[PDB]
């Protein structure tokens, strides 16, 4: 950190607060570690399948199974480098909600 | 005998006599096939 390089993973949760906010030193426990209770890891393509007639779009996880967006997700860095337009249009507005 | 599908009451729907006789009135079957184009979204595997 002394050479402008942070270690560890990156969290994107909506935290609407008023008091103190320390991103660099999270005082709470880090939520949803990889492999936790119903935390899902995206497969290599980062592929949203669309569903008809008002059904929510599903996301292909590591086990090549389309699972629903709302929940705890782990994205690898390289998946997010190629799914970034799919990220910003399908699952990033679900983060803002 | 050329027109049993219009005259004969015992005409089963879809019956021809083609090795013997051309029937000039029959039961066709009109179609309304749809022709789907494919404009999907194409992905690339991550480096991982």
């Amino acid at each position: 950190n002394l050479f402008n390089v942070a270690r560890g993973n990156l969290y994107l949760v909506q935290t609407a607060t008023n008091g103190n906010w320390s991103p660099m030193a999270p005082v709470a426990a880090p939520p949803f570690v990889r492999g936790g209770p119903n935390v899902r890891v995206v497969g290599r393509f980062g592929t949203i399948v669309p569903r008809p007639n008002g059904l929510e779009p599903q996301l292909i996880d590591d086990g090549n199974v389309p699972r629903d967006i709302a929940g705890d997700w782990v994205y690898p860095s390289d998946v997010l480098q190629v799914s970034v337009a799919v990220f910003r249009d399908y699952v990033w507005p679900m983060v803002k909600a | 005998l050329r027109w049993p599908g219009l005259v004969d009451p015992n005409y089963r729907v879809g019956t021809n006599d083609l090795p013997n006789r051309i029937t000039l009135y029959n039961s066709l079957y009109r179609y309304n096939f749809t022709y789907p184009t494919l404009d999907g979204i194409m992905y690339v595997r991550s480096a991982t």
